[PDB]
RNA sequence: AUCGAGAGGA
């Protein structure tokens, strides 16, 4: 927690390892705000997590459907 | 390209056992012969158990368990029955089943051995193997004084590969090549050995010579009977229940090469 | 031959000179280093921190 | 006494917690398996996204 | 929970075929029969009768799982020959065997028992 | 970001085979017309790696960079290895 | 130990420009594991010139082009024509063997002790001899191989 | 709880000869002779009779649920 | 020749496989990779 | 004809490290009209060798009398006149190397060919004039029979 | 419970994927009990197998081509080696060399190099086992090994 | 049903 809860990593981030509470309310106190750019906090938020297969996006080929 | 020739030699033949030497045939065709001893020789068991009334001390899917393992003798009716599944009848009749009574009650003050001598069957052929007309009778449950069981039991036609209360047998020892010649066993000391009752060699001489151009014949069996059939009943619907199955499979061979 | 010295002759092979080590029960890295005929460029420690 | 048919579960849609909406806890609640933070770890290494979100989301609570 | 019935060993369930002859595509003049609720007691019989046959280049048969109940019996045969008249032919002799074998049986326990 | 220079890998990774895979399949089995031919064929995950065998999976992969621009590439012109 | 390694390096990633990042977007590797390799596909294999000696470094890989008849029992005859009598080819031929002794001094740098084992991607000795059996390569003839083809 | 019928092994018959075992050990033989007077010839059966406990004659001293 | 050039070609093949896939969770591998072998090594 | 090398051989020595193996015995012996040695795996199981044995090794490219190539799959119901008739113990093996004493710039004066029936052992060296049918990666048979 | 999360799987997830573990570059399933100390055993040099026998056991090959191989013995008796069955469990084409861990370290130098006395050596060529005893080095899970060499 | 405690399995 020391070293890996000290780095700029996103409030959701660090409280998923370690402090949760004391990280939480930090952030609260400081106004901090998670970009949602690890896969903790997207696993949290239910969301894709930039991993793998998510970590590109698919679009439709409407000229190739023909 | 064509069958084997077998003779056989029968050594022993007693009301608990047959022991007998097949030659001239092949190690799977003996193999299969001692697997049907084993599996598919059908025989009578209680198969239904319905109990009125059981004080004793065992449950009663313990004493149900403990009726199917008692033998029946099967010897001429086995043929006769059919299987509840072939009857075209309901749940039993006298075509596919047997039916057995037990009524016991322990009222005296010693204890009571409730054994196969109190299954009382419908049929005088299929009866208890013990109450056969000694060995004494396979005891079922032990009561006390105040203590009864009654119950009412059906034997069915099954064989070994459903379950093993259906397995004639008490023991089928099977053996070949008594003397290591084909060396289908190799034994890292010979000499420790012990000789098979059927060796033919002399004390200093632990294993044959091996032999290279032999082949598994001459085998030895010793088929003891449960009490159900006699030895040799065994060992003749044994032959007869491959045989059949073999005429079933070829039946239904014939059907798919000529619906081909 | 992870702590010999690893030379390459002057015929082009690698040769495991067999030499004198000195392991310590504590670490001054520091003053170690600056020591007369002490190797400075070999010297190392297992304590990260220093 | 460990026999298996007292150690065999299964579920597909059953019943949930009060307090989080995720599966019960236990052969006996006819809850489900834990998909805990190892597991998480190990499919983030897989790079199996969308297994991790039906498992973390779509499997337990959405 | 999970145990089958003890007689789907034995047993056929409805619709489904006691043999299945198919021709294997990889060599020429070979089948396999896919037999349904017999096990190694009529396989190794018939592998080892077919191996008898001069004109079988192949016969090999396996259960492919002990808890499954069916055996398959791979046949090849040399050009002028037929896995499916070898397959005949070997059941024949070992129903010829048997019933020698029952009839000889019978003989000598008659022996036994008189003398 | 010009599409006439793109920087990213030419093969498609193993977690685009398998997003395309998936995506295709359950576009297959939300009855999107078939791009290859069938010859019976009924499971979507067989169409869609038969569409992708032949390079025919109407899709682009939009793979995102670090800086956050972004390259565009068809299914058919990346290398299929697996 | 393994839930605080975990939670470290849980969301450095392989980017699409092939860097290895973390999540803040910084960067850890230029490129994976220095050489942006898969660990699955690297294996196991030998430098061959790191050890041997300068003589023996030189006397199995300086193609020697004036020995004819060492030539003649390697190569066809239009090829040791070629070797023997065109300088360009003995040119390349030689800084070749000057390319790869450069490439022993970098060696000797990067591992000051002598280890040759080293893990890299292609095994090239079992390809080559994955070669010699689909073709059928006799070691025994001469090969029609041309060493400059080797070098280009 | 009670003498077997089958034995566990071979499927011969073992029920009918527990009390005949324990007559024959009242009788001043030795349990290896008892088994050899009822034909217990495989070390299987011998072990059927030899390892058995009786442990329904200690069920029987509790008295039954009706009279 | 033949085999030679089926040589180049194998090598540049194979070496453009063993190249890492974008998206690999190198440091969830990495873990992973000096964890496991660490329930093995003795705590004594 | 499809003999790659025919030569009687004595057996000089059976297992010189020791019996390895229970079932197969390694000969080293040596012939008289080419002065070839041979090391050479036996199943002594089946065919019995002696110490001091004489025997007439054939290594041939195929069993047919008459040039014709073997397919190398097993075919029991071949009618054809087979060399096999002629010997005792029959292999059938491949030959994974040729070695020699060739220089950078002299060609092999010895050549020693290694053959391989199914994991027996056979090494055949002497005169590379002998050994001129031997091709590695080439399959052959062994043709062995004893004489008195 | 998708067709994505299940296209997911089976291309990233799937066993036959996972033989080779990133962790150290070998594989991380090999051979196992019975079947190593068997093969062990069937691979030794004095393995002759039947006719028969050599049927039975082509009955449990997947990846056969239905072509019975000629026996490495045809007189006095149709043997065929284990050696030789293994050759055709070997898939493909591949090549392999490891050494039995019975193998003496003085071998290699000696003669009897390339025709091991003790059976050890284990060469692969062409997807045969042209000779050796295989074990845990030649199919375990250790790098080099065929298991390894294979995928 | 919840909470805790305890006993176990790998
Ligand atoms: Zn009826
Ligand atoms: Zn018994």
């Amino acid at each position: 927690r020391h070293g890996v809860n000290r780095q700029d990593t996103g409030p959701l981030m660090k409280c998923s390892f370690e402090e949760t509470v004391d990280v939480l309310m930090e952030a609260a106190a400081h106004g901090e705000s998670d970009p949602m750019k690890g896969v903790s906090e997207n696993i949290m938020l239910g969301q894709l997590a930039p991993a793998g297969t998510g970590c590109f996006d698919l679009l439709l080929d409407a000229e190739k459907c023909k | 390209p064509y069958a084997n020739q077998p003779t056989v030699r029968i050594t022993e033949l007693t009301d608990e056992n047959v022991k007998f030497i097949i030659e001239n045939t092949d190690l799977a065709v003996a193999n299969s012969i001692r697997r049907v001893f084993i599996a598919e020789v059908p025989i009578i068991a209680i198969d239904w158990v319905q109990i009125d009334a059981n004080s004793s001390v065992l449950h009663d899917e313990f004493i149900a368990h403990r009726l199917g393992l008692i033998p029946l003798t099967s010897d001429d009716i086995v043929d006769k029955l059919q299987y509840s599944r072939d009857c075209t009848c309901e749940e039993f009749c006298p075509e596919c089943s047997v039916e057995f009574t037990l009524d016991v009650r322990c009222n005296e003050d010693q204890t009571r051995h409730v054994t196969s001598r109190d299954l009382i069957s419908n049929s005088p052929r299929v009866i208890p193997v013990t109450s056969r007309n000694e060995q004494d009778d396979i005891l079922i449950v032990k009561l006390r004084k105040g203590q009864e069981l009654r119950l009412r039991a059906y034997a069915k036609k099954g064989f070994g590969k459903e379950h093993a209360k259906w397995n004639p047998t008490a023991g089928v020892a099977f053996e070949y090549d008594p003397d290591n010649a084909l060396r289908h066993t190799v034994y890292p000391k010979p000499e420790e050995w012990p000789k098979s009752e059927y060796s033919e060699l002399d004390e200093d001489e632990s294993q044959a010579p091996y032999d290279p151009n032999g082949k598994p014949e001459r085998f030895y069996y010793n088929v003891e009977s449960c009490g159900s059939l006699r030895p040799e009943t065994i060992v003749l619907s044994a032959l007869s229940g491959l045989k059949k199955k073999l005429s079933d499979l070829q039946t239904q061979l014939s059907h798919e090469i000529q619906s081909d | 031959d992870n702590k010999k010295k690893i030379i390459i002759t002057e015929d082009g092979e690698f040769k495991a000179l067999q030499e004198w080590i000195l392991e310590t029960d504590g670490v001054s890295l520091m003053r170690v280093l600056s020591e007369k005929d002490v190797d400075p460029v070999r010297t190392t420690s297992n304590d990260i921190v220093e | 006494k460990h026999m298996v048919d007292d150690k065999i579960h299964s579920r597909a849609r059953g019943p949930i917690q009060i307090l989080n909406r995720q599966p019960m806890e236990g052969r006996s609640r006819d809850g489900g398996l834990r998909f805990g933070e190892m597991e998480r770890d190990c499919q983030i290494a897989h790079g199996a996204a969308q297994f991790l979100r039906e498992r973390l989301f779509e499997a337990s609570d959405p | 929970m999970n145990a089958p019935p003890a007689f789907e060993s034995f047993l056929l369930f409805e619709g489904e075929k006691k043999i299945t002859i198919n021709k294997d595509t990889k060599v020429p003049n070979a089948c396999l029969f896919t037999i349904n609720k017999e096990d190694h007691t009529l396989g190794n019989i018939i592998k080892s009768q077919l191996l008898k046959d001069p004109q079988v280049l192949f016969a090999g048969y396996k259960v492919p799982h002990p808890l499954e109940h069916k055996i398959i019996i791979r046949v090849q045969t040399t050009p002028d020959y037929s896995p499916q008249e070898a397959f005949t032919n070997a059941i024949t002799d070992l129903i010829s065997e048997l019933s020698l074998l029952e009839e000889r049986f019978r003989v000598a326990i008659k022996d036994k028992q008189e003398g | 970001q010009a599409n006439q220079k793109r920087i990213t890998t030419p093969y498609m990774t193993k977690y685009e085979r398998a997003r395309v895979l998936g995506t295709r399949a359950l576009q297959i089995a939300m009855c999107a017309p078939v791009m290859v031919e069938l010859e019976g064929e009924t499971d979507p995950l067989l169409i869609a790696m038969k569409e992708l065998k032949a390079r025919k999976i109407p899709i682009i992969i939009r793979r995102y960079l670090p800086d956050g621009s972004y390259e565009d590439w068809g299914v058919d012109e990346l290398i299929i290895s697996d | 130990i393994q839930r605080r390694l975990i939670k470290s390096m849980e969301s450095v990633m392989v980017k699409y420009d092939a860097t290895v990042r973390n999540s803040i977007n910084q960067v850890v590797q230029l490129r994976y594991g220095e050489d942006g390799l898969a660990g699955e596909s690297v294996e196991f294999q030998n430098l061959a010139t790191l050890k041997p000696s300068n003589k023996a470094f030189e006397k199995k890989f300086r193609f020697d082009y004036t020995n004819e008849r060492a030539l003649r029992r390697t190569l066809q005859e239009d090829l040791v024509k070629d070797v023997l009598s065109n300088a360009h080819i003995q040119n390349e031929l030689e800084r070749e063997f000057e390319r790869m002794r450069e490439d022993r001094e970098v060696l000797r740098v990067i591992f000051p002790t002598g280890d040759s084992k080293v893990v890299l991607p292609c095994n090239l000795l079992r390809m080559i001899w994955n070669a010699q059996k689909i073709f059928h390569i006799n070691p025994r003839l001469p090969s029609d191989l041309h060493p400059i083809k080797v070098v280009e | 709880m009670i003498i077997p019928v089958r034995c566990f092994t071979c499927g011969k018959i073992v029920g009918n000869k527990w009390e005949a075992y324990l007559g024959l050990l009242q009788a001043e033989y030795t349990e290896g002779d008892a088994l050899d007077a009822l034909g217990l010839k495989r070390y299987c059966c011998r072990r059927m009779l030899l390892a058995h406990v009786d442990l329904i004659e200690k069920l029987l001293n509790y008295a039954p649920l009706e009279k | 020749g033949e085999a030679f050039d089926w040589l180049l070609g194998e090598i540049e093949s194979k070496f453009n496989q063993a190249i890492a896939h974008p998206g690999e969770m190198v440091g969830a591998l990495a873990a992973q990779s000096l964890g496991e072998p660490a329930t093995q090594m003795t705590l004594n | 004809a499809g003999i790659l090398f025919e030569d009687i051989f004595d057996v000089k020595d059976i297992d010189p490290e020791g019996k390895k193996f229970d079932r197969v015995s390694r000969l080293h012996c040596e012939s008289e009209s080419f002065k070839m040695d041979l090391i050479l795996d036996v199943n002594i199981q089946i065919y019995p060798v002696d110490l001091g044995d004489k025997f007439r090794l054939v290594i041939a490219s195929t069993l047919y009398e008459d040039g014709t190539l073997d397919d190398g799959e097993y075919n029991p119901t071949d009618d054809r006149p087979s060399r096999a008739d002629q010997f005792e113990y029959v292999m059938y093996g491949k030959v994974y190397r040729i070695e020699g004493d060739e220089t950078s710039t002299e060609a092999a004066t010895r050549l020693s060919a290694y053959v391989s029936y199914g994991g027996l052992l056979m090494r055949l060296q002497g005169d590379a004039n002998n050994l001129h049918g031997f091709e590695v990666d080439s399959r052959v048979y062994l043709l062995m029979k004893k004489l008195a | 419970q998708s067709l994505e999360t299940r296209a997911e799987i089976q291309e990233l997830a799937m066993v036959p994927r996972m033989i080779v573990t990133p962790q150290s570059n070998r594989p991380v399933m090999g051979i196992v009990q019975d079947t190593l100390t068997a093969v062990r055993k069937f691979t030794k040099r004095d393995v002759f197998l039947e006719r028969g026998e050599v049927m039975n056991l082509l009955m449990f090959l997947s990846t056969w081509d239905g072509k019975v191989p000629q026996p490495a013995i045809l007189k006095p008796r149709p043997l065929w080696t284990g050696k030789q069955i293994f050759s055709l469990i070997i898939p493909g084409h591949i090549n392999c060399i490891r050494t039995h861990s019975t193998h003496p370290d003085d071998e290699d130098s000696g003669p009897y190099k390339h025709i091991s006395p003790g059976d050890t050596k284990v060469v692969v060529e062409n997807g045969e086992l042209i000779m050796g005893i295989l074990c845990k080095k030649s199919l375990g899970t250790s790098a080099g090994s065929l298991v390894h060499i294979s995928y």
